[PDB]
DNA sequence: TTACTGTGGGAAAGA
DNA sequence: AATCTTTCCCACAGT
DNA sequence: TTACTGTGGGAAAGA
DNA sequence: AATCTTTCCCACAGT
């Protein structure tokens, strides 16, 4: 029979934290396959399984007896249609696993769709499914005007990318910028989201840097920093490749999944270039026919992509649980209400479902369902924090956790403060 | 369109004294200027600017432009060190967001208490002496007070006055999350507004035209106006005089200041020719008072005029009722704050809803990540929330890594 | 029908205060008359009706048909007994009367008594019963520390008579007519009594000391209706024809005593038919000085009852008696909400405390102690005084058919931050 | 009370022995026999037996008491020397004067400070709001955070006056008896914490001066509010004390009440001058104090040669910070009517026979005959009060001299 | 020589 | 009518 | 002279 | 035993 959460037991997961969360990272669009071609997905969407919450599960699923791989956690990955079949994804030993060959077929109609990942341990115990983000399908990139009209399309000041590098003479097919150790690298399993900051022409060289928002557009200087290591490639000049050439007389917007070419500034015409899995320089042969365009081998033509992450953060509060943990609820937003009789919290996010309750700290809270986006909450009073040696008046801050009917705890990076005044 | 000049001011403003300047640019330069005044231009503009239309230059207080500039609608103003310093700094700091000159500051207007001297001699001092000053005024057929109860701007003194704020300021910033509209000092504000129209002191439905019709003709012995009220006052037979915003619960009725600055539209093609119209022909010493002469700026930008017009009494007065209050934000958040306020302001006043009701509902409408104030059985407790931070600061700091050649 | 006390009718009272006033002005104690004797109360009782209200009522019943002797009010005094006659006082023409033919029998074994003032207009309309205060009764004045009742304290209100056997008037009183002091035949003034240093000099400013005045001491006799003041004197005790000097015994009740005027040539306080002189001392014993009848004065101590009523809501068929006195005020923060406690007498379960034109919730416990429900500070806010300001109101007690009776208390409501 | 020997009454918790040696060197130099006695409740005794005409030839008490024995005339007029009065401080003199006359002589000045524990507490708390958080960490160590007399307002009055609560009000150059500041916002704020304390079971209502003495000097618990008399005990108990400020409430300091410890002469004593030469030449002197402080230490002493030699001290350093914080009684005869509706409210709301509003409404109206009472309401606070009949008492008189003719 | 298959580039079809 | 988007086609790269 | 009647003074009882 | 209080008695005042 479900348990309900009791405070003792929040108390415990409050004071641990021992969550257990899946990551899905890939990319905001998509390269439609027309007839019986496979274009696969690039970069290969990623899977990585974060916090000591595994490690517990693995633990006590061993105390009743399971193997190592029965205790295991299994994934497949597959597009939101059950017309292509789920690719099988090896967790075992390593903390991720990335889909190499998954594509959108043209029989398929759908403008957007999400990666369903099915999770479960070996002993086929179902974890649950977990989607990623929005991911729209395009038919090929824009080879011609790009405009901000085309937002979904186009790339903007602070948001991440992922750089691939396409080498059809070379053995590794396709390399991917990433940082390992606390250095730039052309890594063929792994790949890296940069942050692609736009800059004001007059900004100089250095570790402290002004970023300028808008949507970032050919010409113009860029800083690509490391959305996990926080490292930065020093001032570069983003510019449009054509077949094997960089051109210079480019103020064209940006676009999805195009030829691009990264010309250091304030250099001897040198650009970021790949020899196998190092990153360095190369010079450029400026056309005699062209005084606009300049000679650029295929280690120097690189291929930008906007990247997304889905998060999903879970933890047994009452122990195992018969029904799968998912669809985990995703809090986006708060926002406090003063217009009714009592104070009201509003929650947006996503998966919300009727089953879940708010809780202050280790204060379950009355909460009312509206929809899978949409949660209000009665705001506890400051007393149902003053129960014990806690009497004096002063400020209180709590966490915000969702909380399943089984006892499920789902996880929010949100706190709570109650500020007494005169 | 490109080769003329379109310029939208708010007709409360020296728009005919701008259009003299219009006509001497004309004069010089041969680029006809069309000088226009439109109802709901601060809300017309955004929409208009949107879609690549509108003005080339938008002439509004500086509270506006920070969202005007985020949006895009704003060209990056860059005047020359000789240009900037015939203009005092903290009019520039108004105009200022995210480190860029995003308008031209003209002038620093703020509400005073104009008074009949006539009428009343000797002006109160405090808010709360007022009702008493109705009775005798009511006697002779007359009233005490009558101002626009329609527009915030107006109300905004007495809500601030005890403890009411827009945005705390926090180190070098504003607190986009703290907003000071349901504090014991904003409801103790609009508590009394709510008292003088329930006690028929002053009535609900008062808009700017009804007050200023009311005072020109001597029928209310004060109301409470900007500099650009003076020239109507002026030709009507009524001996004023401007002075200081009376006390509440003994501390300074707080206005918010102004800063009446010109942006020009990112769309606009005469973006030169804007900035030779603003800088060398309007922001001059006979550029101003050809607007100052229609309808008073107040205490203009320009630091050469303002020291011709600074002797002024009624400039004077101005001044200390603007150094008393505080200077507007001109952050993006400002407009869904006046907005919020509107709605407590008029549904305090109609009835519809209590004060309390009123700046609660205000206060979370104001700023999306704004608090709320509970009343409690330990006394008054300040619900907030943190943890989906969203900003990306103006400078990033990040270790540069070699590229080999 | 009766009718009860209208907000209206109560802000038009205050403005005016045309009330009526019953004054009953006697001595603190009286001799008993032993056998057949009849020794008669000395001051004799006062009754005196002040106030504009007896002239409004005056004008009422005229307009009512009503003659002259018809709206006269009439009064009668007598002590409490159901065996002596109520004496009939005639106040028509003045405003004023004395009963000068009062006596207690001791046949009458009571240790203490009230005078008893039956009032009435001429056409037998019922003012009503107005008690004086307590008249103790004493066997002769003693010639002695235990008995403060029969001692003299500063400040304290006395009457002084002159008793005149060989003159054509028997008594004469000390009273003050026109800024004069003079001994009246028909009329007594209350004179407060004084105490000072012997090194105060004379003056119309004067510093009063504590203390029962002693013989020797330097007394100072204040008007208590007009203010006016005797120079300073010395209180000297008088035996048979002689002023004492060598006297420091305590001065009581009935007592025959002189007064020396200070710093003059053995020039004592003296009388001529109605006019006060002063009258030369010769020296007999360096102790004693011979001085005359009209230098001989006798002490005692007086009391006052007032009563104030006004007819609110128009004429009322009930007496407006008793009257009720309030002697103090004290505020309650014991109970849920804030009383304030009324001490005084003649109050009865008619009665209502209003504060201003606010009527309160009064609780009646007995006839000396009254509670009721300070009202909200928002019951002094309903017009245009709705700003956070000090209130100030009169506190007034009213009965159920509209009399009411006015009070010399008021009641403050101060805001505070 | 017999001629040819001196009777002296002091507190029980004063340097009663130390005075005694005092006695028996004025016995030794003048021959005159000197009985120093300590009775139970001898500021109620003192009255009672000086209104007969008997009691003690000399008086120990703080000043706060004496205008009323002044205004019954129990006391006689103080009149020293210019030489004598510039040995004493000025403001200790200002403290025992009466309309215009000294009613006794200044000894010392006394404040309640923070007593503390440096080994279970070396840093000790800035704020009251802090202790409860301090005693869950003590009760985990079989030990308390606080402990101090609840039975004598004396010991609660620094956090009833810290936020706003006031004995009475001083306005011109007198204080006005009608203005009492015993049921204001401020008061209600710290009572109502002092009584959470005793709810949470931080503090127990029972304990009085001798039960918290104990707890403290045994080292059961942390922390005690004392006066510089209590340091004596504590020195022999050889606990690391500290004396320090006492804690904040609502970020204002606590406000105690000051006394100047006084000995005033009995107006019926046949041995004025007797009295006179014994206070003078023996007992305020540098060797006279010392005795004294020896056996129970004093504050800050009158004699400003010997506190010129004790302001080094770090904790009479303490006693006056405190002090400062804090204000210098009145003396008025109100004073007393004042402690006692003090007390019965300090005692009912820690017991929960009366609710803190209910019990500070009471001793508002008890404190002073004529005395206002505080109301909530919708507008905010009002202030009750009523324009009476004031006892006052007409001191100078205006009237017109009427003249008697010669005849 | 040819088979094996994703991939960018380019033309021709639609919008 | 352009100009942009979508669909179809094909050379290219190595055991 | 005395009768007429309130009044202070004084003596002789009581407390 | 004092000292104070109460009760009874009487001279005095001018027609
Ligand atoms: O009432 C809200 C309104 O206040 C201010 O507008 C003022 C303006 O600054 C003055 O120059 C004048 O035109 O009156 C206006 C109010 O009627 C703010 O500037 C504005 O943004 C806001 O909506
Ligand atoms: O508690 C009421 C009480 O407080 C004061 O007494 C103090 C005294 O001043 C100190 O020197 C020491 O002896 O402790 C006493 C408290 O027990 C007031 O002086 C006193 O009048 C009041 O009743």
């Amino acid at each position: 029979p479900p348990k309900r959460l009791t405070r003792e037991a929040m108390r415990n997961y409050l004071k641990e934290r021992g969550d257990q969360t899946v990551l899905i990272l890939h990319a905001k669009v998509a390269q439609k396959s027309y007839g019986n071609e496979k274009r696969f997905f690039c970069p290969p969407p990623c899977v990585y399984l974060m916090g000591s919450g595994w490690k517990k599960k693995k633990e006590q699923m061993e105390r009743d007896g399971c193997s190592e791989q029965e205790s295991q956690p299994c994934a497949f990955i597959g597009i939101g249609n059950s017309d292509q079949e789920m690719q099988q994804l090896n967790l075992e030993g390593k903390n991720y696993c990335t889909a190499k060959t998954l594509y959108i077929s043209d029989s398929d109609k759908r403008k957007h769709f999400m990666l369903s990942v099915k999770m479960f341990y070996g002993n086929s115990d179902d974890i649950g499914v977990f989607l990623s983000k929005r991911i729209k399908v395009i038919s090929k990139p824009s080879k011609k005007k790009q405009s901000l009209k085309n937002a979904d399309l186009c790339i903007a000041s602070g948001t991440k990318v992922a750089l691939f590098n396409r080498l059809r003479s070379q053995t590794v097919s396709t390399r991917y910028l990433h940082v390992e150790g606390g250095n730039f690298h052309a890594s063929s399993q792994q790949w890296g989201a940069f942050y692609i900051h736009l800059l004001d022409d007059d900004e100089s060289e250095g570790e402290e840097f002004t970023v300028r928002d808008g949507y970032i557009h050919y010409g113009q200087t860029v800083k690509l920093v490391c959305s996990v290591t926080g490292m930065a490639l020093p001032r570069l000049i983003i510019r449009k490749v054509d077949k094997q050439t960089a051109l210079l007389d480019a103020d064209d917007p940006v676009s999805q999944l195009h030829k691009c070419a990264f010309y250091l500034k304030d250099t001897e015409r040198m650009y970021l270039c790949l020899s196998q899995e190092r990153i360095i320089q190369f010079q450029a042969t400026p056309c005699p026919k062209e005084q606009n365009k300049e000679m650029i081998n295929d280690g120097a033509s690189w291929t930008i992509i906007s990247t997304d992450k889905a998060e999903y953060t879970f933890y047994e509060g009452m122990g195992p649980v018969l029904a799968p943990v998912t669809p985990v609820p995703v809090v986006e937003s708060l926002q406090l209400n003063g217009g009714g009789d009592v104070a009201m919290l509003e929650l947006t996010g996503q998966n919300f479902t009727p089953n879940l309750r708010v809780w202050f700290g280790d204060v379950e809270a009355e909460t009312m369902y509206r929809c899978g986006e949409s949660m209000l909450c009665v705001v506890p009073d400051i007393s149902a924090f003053r129960e014990g040696w806690r009497w004096v008046r002063q400020p209180v801050q709590v966490p915000v956790t969702l909380v399943r009917n089984d006892g499920v705890i789902y996880s929010t990076s949100l706190t709570f403060t109650y500020t007494p005044e005169p | 369109e490109e080769g003329k000049l379109v310029i939208w001011i708010n007709g409360d403003k020296g728009y005919n004294g701008l259009a003299e300047v219009g006509k001497k640019f004309e004069k010089d330069t041969g680029i006809k200027v069309t000088v226009e005044h439109p109802d709901k231009l601060e809300e017309k503009f955004p929409q208009v600017a949107a879609t690549g239309d509108g003005p080339d230059i938008i002439f509004w207080a500086h509270d506006r432009f920070g969202g005007y500039a985020q949006s895009g609608l704003l060209a990056e103003i860059t005047p020359d060190k000789a240009f900037q310093d015939k203009l005092y700094p903290f009019t520039w700091d108004a105009v200022r967001y995210n480190g860029k000159l995003i308008a031209y500051p003209i002038a620093v207007e703020a509400l005073s208490l104009i008074y009949n001297k006539d009428l009343l001699p000797n002006p109160p001092k405090t808010w709360e002496e007022i009702p008493a000053l109705d009775k005798e005024l009511k006697a002779k057929g007359k009233s005490a007070l009558m101002f626009n109860l329609q527009e915030p701007y107006f109300t905004w003194p007495l809500i601030a006055a005890d403890g009411g704020y827009a945005f705390k300021y926090e180190n070098g910033k504003y607190d986009i999350k703290d907003v000071g509209v349901d504090n014991a000092g904003a409801k103790a504000g609009l508590t009394f507004l709510v008292d003088l129209i329930k006690n028929k002191h002053m009535n609900a439905d008062t808009d700017y035209s009804i007050a200023e019709a009311a005072f020109n003709k001597g029928e209310t012995a004060m109301t409470i106006n900007g500099p650009w009220a003076w020239s109507n006052i002026d030709t009507s037979k009524v001996n004023y005089g401007v002075t200081v915003l009376p006390t509440f619960k003994g501390q300074p009725s707080k206005p918010f200041v102004g800063v009446l600055s010109a942006g020009i539209n990112a769309a606009s093609p005469n973006k030169e020719l804007a900035k030779e119209f603003l800088e060398n022909y309007l922001l001059t010493d006979e550029g101003l008072e050809a607007v100052n002469k229609d309808k008073p700026l107040g205490a203009v930008a320009l630091k050469s005029y303002e020291e011709e017009l600074a002797k002024d009494p009624r400039i004077a007065a101005t001044m200390e009722n603007a150094q008393k209050g505080e200077i507007m934000p001109n952050i993006p958040q400002m407009s869904a704050f006046w907005y919020a306020v509107r709605t407590a302001v008029i549904n305090a006043a109609s009835g519809r809803q209590t004060v309390d009701e009123a700046l609660k509902d205000a206060q979370t409408n104001a700023a999306a990540g704004a608090g709320l104030r509970v009343n409690t059985s330990e006394g008054v407790v300040l619900l907030s929330y943190s943890g989906q931070k969203t900003e990306g600061p103006q400078r990033i700091s990040a270790k540069i890594s070699q590229i080999p050649p």
